[PDB]
């Protein structure tokens, strides 16, 4: 598997602040990489799809980017209903694999 | 002509040459030729069929759904929709079509293109979109609203399904154009029907084709 | 235009096989036979498989020499098997010398002999792809009427020579006509004779990082 | 619309027994169900018939034969379904097997009437590329514009006559380029249906 | 005509070949050819 | 008259590059590569650098044969890389055998082998002199549309022969027509490919003790 | 005596953007002081207006282009005053450097509009000699008997079209073979002024 | 003709011939010839061209002040100013004129030449020159008055300021001309004007020029 993963394991910030997950990935995955939002107990939504676009719902404040081979996302200025779990999720090579997690505290 | 002196080059053997030979089998005659549908005398006329191009030729999307361009409902005005450039013979997505790989046999060529754009999505689905074309000197455009200032054509493939954007002159020497597709207005559709199209494109040569010094390919 | 017609697409002569005559060491054959095969290099295979029913007559060249490229007085002999007449079998054989094999007595060093091999066919044309079955797994798409002869090269000698005697045989197609024109092959080539190609596709056109970068 | 294969109309060999519109009427063979999953279907030349009705009889009882056809391919979509075909005639469409054995089984070289299923249709089953496919004689199935395709092939071979149960000429490819899409609430396979009519059929040799 | 370049192909000798060549005996006039009855001129008339 | 005529101006086919296919001792290449180069000699060079564009084909001869003179039976092949295709890389390599690449099979003890390359050039002439930068300081006036190919040449062989080879390539200016003259060089030539000079100027004229003096 | 370069006036490809009287119009440059140390000056052919007027938005904002000159040379000296020209144009005018490094500096090849002074005159910065630059279209300007010098310059060079920021055809060179000289109490600096007037230009490929 | 025996001179490779040779790539197409401006057929048409002569040629006098003739003021009358031999071909002032340059290519010549002057002084300047030629027979004359009983032209330069002295011929096939520049008249000039002027001589061939003999130059 090519085995996108990311770098922070857990981050604390504020309120106002911005937030900087990556997701480094090792082979050439090209721009098939999404985000998963998972709640601390709930099911797991979609953030970011081929790495730019947001999902038909979710807010202004989240945003995704693609640098090289480091595949990252970036939150406008963490609001509320944010300390939560992160996932990375490519389909490009085909085991499908995930990364680790950025649960965000405060 | 009895007293005659050899001239340099004898005893030579030059593959590329035309030279003559006596048949190892006089006399014989050879099975009759029957007229068998379909000849083709002339290259040139393979070139001018038009075939499919990878445009979606990206890493991780495999099969046959490299050959479709994914035109969707929520992407924004004035968003960019796909680029490819024309060059038919460096690797790209024209090294799927009969031109791109016959352009591989040879060294020069020049002459005028077309790239047949097709919209498979519902009958109730419209839109509009906007193809434009820059030539060798500019780059790619970065606004929709820069490249309305260019050589375009407007596509409501709500009323018209299929257009054409005929490239002027692609002449390879010696740095190519590029064709972007851009959103124009909205992909809007009636309830109960599917918010994801896709836009096939077919490339070409025009009656102005030629190609020189032929060659070997890199497969 | 004249320059990307069928007839000049396939001309300018090339290789279409490197055979040996060897003779010294443990192979003391003084012989060899080569089965004449068009589709003998990928790069040429690639090209006729561009039409399905072509029509060509062909001129044979053969470079031949020793294996340190010089060209002694030796004698050879290039004999012709047609299309179903037996092969020979041995240095000394009866095959050597039956009048309808026609044969080509040059030395090693004379200029290339040079034959012009009819168009050697039952059918009105070649058939590089025949979907069915011959004789009315082991037997799918193969034409047997595509055969055009075998090619039987022996130096002239009682008894061994102890030199090995490497030939180059070159192949032009003249008065070429194509049918049906075909898509080129865009796999490999996992084994001849068969359009067989290996699980592991790969794509015909490069892979770039997003759809919207050039 | 018909696409007359290289510009020819199938015709009688200039002077066997010439059949007549008993055996050049229409076949209607199965439907076919056209789903997302889809990959395509192919049917070999003269193989279709080789079974069905009269055609059937005057190809196995006999030695020598020649034909056009006039393949016609429908789909009776409706006007909330999009998706598109590429309906092809590939003359001497030879079946390529898939090394990780070596020759392709005759289930897939003869399907019947039935046709083969792709395997790998982005390669045609047969090493060439599908991209370049329209090389052939072809015609689009677009659902938003038309969903009928007619192609009017001649006999194609190098001999004039040829066996009929073991030389199959051509094969009719279908293959979906862009899939079928339908939101909730709609027939989930297009039905696609192909008719045959041999033009200017001969046969010889009886039994 | 006086310059020549020799193109492969030479010094070989082609069993199945229609080329020319001297006689070996000139001025020879060999015995003249009266009417013999029966000549067959194609082996097509011999298999009938 | 008729004797100071462009056309005859560039006839008389000269040397324009001694090449060697180095094979004994400590160069076992067995084959050699020779860019084919008009401006190899100043003689030559600065007689062509006295027109702008030129428009001609050329004749090519090899003279041939080993360090003693002696001309053995070795057979030799001289392969035409065109300008834009894959130039060998070995004795024992894939391109010596493309069909697109014409070669000719002569050995050492034979007449000279003559071919004849066209006008091969994109433009409408050649260009000696570009005022101006390709691929739109080491590339000011470098114009690639006068690459007319290379010349490969290699004895046919399997080891090393242990013979090395001076080949002496001489080309003949034909149907020649020069535009645009231009003043005769009168510095050095401190480079090639450029028209660099040194600082020290030397006068054109020789210099005398006064102005009325003869 | 307007010196038709070759007897050739600069003509429109048979059959692009053939501009007209707005682009054809006399661009003055700046004058140029001609002292008696100066050694002289040379100018690109389509390099001199790339960014003067409307020729430098054709030229940039485009990808072919081909045109014919007008380059005229006037030197307001007085009765007084002695010296020489030799106006020349100088087709595929190419610089070359100097080693005791290697290639000519950006700024020597294509100086702009304002030129760039010779470096050693004598060999035409170009290795030629300048004595035998006269085999070129040339026009002397000898003060004692006219100050004026106009030569007309068709398009040299062997594509049709060509690129207009990479490639400069000629280059008008203007040296002083006899030194300015005079008396006390004169303009110590002779001005020569220089006009171009684009004749039958085209263009291609825009942006 | 076809039995032949090979006459002497077989198997010689003679590089000035004019042979034939098999086309190494035939069916090939060169790009068509369009017409370039400015083609010359004939060497003979470049050397009619007036250029330039180092008539300065002098130990020590570098850069471009070779190619001028100093004519100043206070040069008594009857002096003489420069002086060179009519010989396109051998190392002198000639060495640096299209004429000089060609016919050192070449190993015969015989023709007529033309040396057309050039005052470069102020238009105020007025004076007179003698302009004296000398057959290859006798040797340089040593006076004005001397010379004057020649082949010359007096040259008044305030009234006509250029002149053409056409030689009538000089011929090298195995002793060549010489011309000379006498001081006429003194170099008067009015107030407020300078008072040393340059003579540019230009040379050429006249239509007569022949060439023969083509050979490899000395640099």
């Amino acid at each position: 598997d090519i085995q996108m993963t990311q770098s922070p394991s857990s981050l604390s910030a504020s309120l106002g602040e911005r937030v900087s997950l990556t997701c480094r990935a090792s082979q050439d995955i090209g721009s098939r990489l999404n985000w998963l939002q998972q709640e601390p107990d709930g099911t797991i939504k979609r953030l970011i799809y081929a790495t730019s676009s947001l999902d038909s719902g979710v807010p202004k404040r989240f945003s995704g980017s693609r640098s090289g081979s480091y595949y990252s996302l970036t939150i406008s200025s963490l609001e509320s209903e944010d300390f939560v779990d992160y996932y990375c999720l490519q389909y490009a090579g085909f085991p499908w694999t995930f990364g680790g997690g950025t649960k965000l505290e405060i | 002509g009895f007293p005659t002196e050899l001239k340099p080059g004898t005893n030579q053997f030059l593959t590329t040459d035309d030279g003559t030979s006596p048949p190892i089998l006089p006399g014989f005659e050879p099975t009759p030729l029957i007229h068998i549908p379909g000849e083709f005398t002339s290259l040139l006329d393979l070139c001018q069929v038009e075939t499919i191009l990878e445009v979606n030729n990206t890493t991780g999307t495999t099969g046959v759904s490299r050959l479709l361009i994914p035109v969707r409902a929520q992407n924004n005005v004035d968003q960019l929709c796909a680029s490819f450039q024309v060059d038919p013979g460096r690797n790209g997505p024209w090294q799927s079509t009969m031109v791109g790989q016959i352009c591989r046999y040879y060294t020069q060529w020049s002459g005028s293109l077309k790239v047949t754009f097709m919209f498979t999505g519902s009958f109730m689905a419209t839109g509009k979109m906007l193809i434009a074309y820059t030539p060798p000197g500019s780059a790619q455009p970065t606004t929709r609203e820069a490249a309305m200032l260019g050589t375009h054509i407007v596509w409501d493939f709500g009323l018209q399904s299929s257009v054409t954007l005929v490239i002027p002159w692609i002449s390879n020497t010696h740095a190519t154009g590029i064709v972007t597709i851009w959103y124009q207005t909205n992909f809007v559709v009636p309830p109960d029907t599917p918010t994801e199209a896709n836009i096939i494109a077919l490339g070409a040569a025009q009656k102005n084709f030629t190609l020189k010094l032929c060659k070997d390919t890199d497969e | 235009v004249n320059e990307a017609s069928v007839e000049h697409f396939y001309s300018r002569a090339g290789l279409v096989g490197v055979v040996e005559v060897k003779d010294s060491g443990t192979s003391l054959d003084g012989y060899t036979v080569w089965p004449i095969d068009v589709m003998g290099f990928v790069q040429q295979r690639r090209k006729l498989e561009l039409s399905t029913y072509m029509r060509f007559d062909a001129e044979f060249t053969f470079v031949s020499n020793l294996n340190n490229s010089t060209t002694p007085g030796m004698l050879l002999q290039y004999m012709y098997v047609p299309p179903g007449a037996p092969k020979p079998d041995s240095r000394k054989s009866y095959q050597w010398q039956t009048a309808t094999n026609p044969s080509v007595f040059a030395k090693l060093s004379d200029p290339p002999p040079q034959v012009s091999v009819p168009f050697m066919s039952p059918a009105t044309a070649y058939q590089w792809f025949y979907d069915g079955y011959p004789t009315f797994n082991l037997q799918y798409g193969q034409c047997p009427n595509n055969m055009m002869g075998h090619f039987a090269i022996r130096t002239v000698s009682e008894s061994t020579t102890g030199k090995n005697i490497h030939v180059r045989v070159y192949m032009r197609i003249k008065h070429v006509r194509a049918w049906v024109p075909r898509p080129l092959r865009s796999q490999a080539y996992m084994v001849k004779n068969y359009p067989t190609y290996s699980q592991t596709i790969t794509n015909t056109a490069t892979d770039r990082a997003s759809i919207t970068t050039t | 619309n018909i696409v007359l294969s290289y510009g020819e109309w199938p015709e009688y060999c200039p002077s066997p027994t010439r059949p007549d519109v008993s055996v050049n009427r229409f076949y209607t063979l199965s439907t076919k169900s056209w789903k997302t999953e889809s990959t395509g279907w192919y049917w070999k030349f003269p193989d279709v018939l080789n079974d069905t009705g009269v055609f059937g009889q005057n190809a196995q009882f006999h030695y020598l034969y020649r034909s056009g056809f006039c393949m016609h391919v429908q789909c009776n979509a409706s006007k909330f379904h999009q998706g598109a075909l590429l309906v092809a005639a590939i003359p001497e469409f030879v079946i390529a097997a898939s090394s990780p054995g070596l020759y392709p089984d005759f289930a897939h070289t003869n399907p019947g009437k039935d046709g083969q299923e792709f395997r790998d249709p982005y390669v045609l089953d047969a090493g060439i590329p599908l991209s370049q496919a329209l090389i052939f004689p072809h015609q689009w199935i677009n659902l938003r514009t038309n969903n009928c395709a007619t192609i009017i092939m001649p006999y194609i071979n190098a001999l004039p006559f040829d066996s009929a149960l073991n030389h199959s000429n051509f094969g009719l490819v279908v293959i979906p380029i862009s899939p079928l899409k339908y939101c909730n609430g709609a027939t989930t396979e297009v039905p696609i249906t192909l008719t045959i009519a041999p033009l200017n059929s001969e046969f010889s040799g009886l039994r």
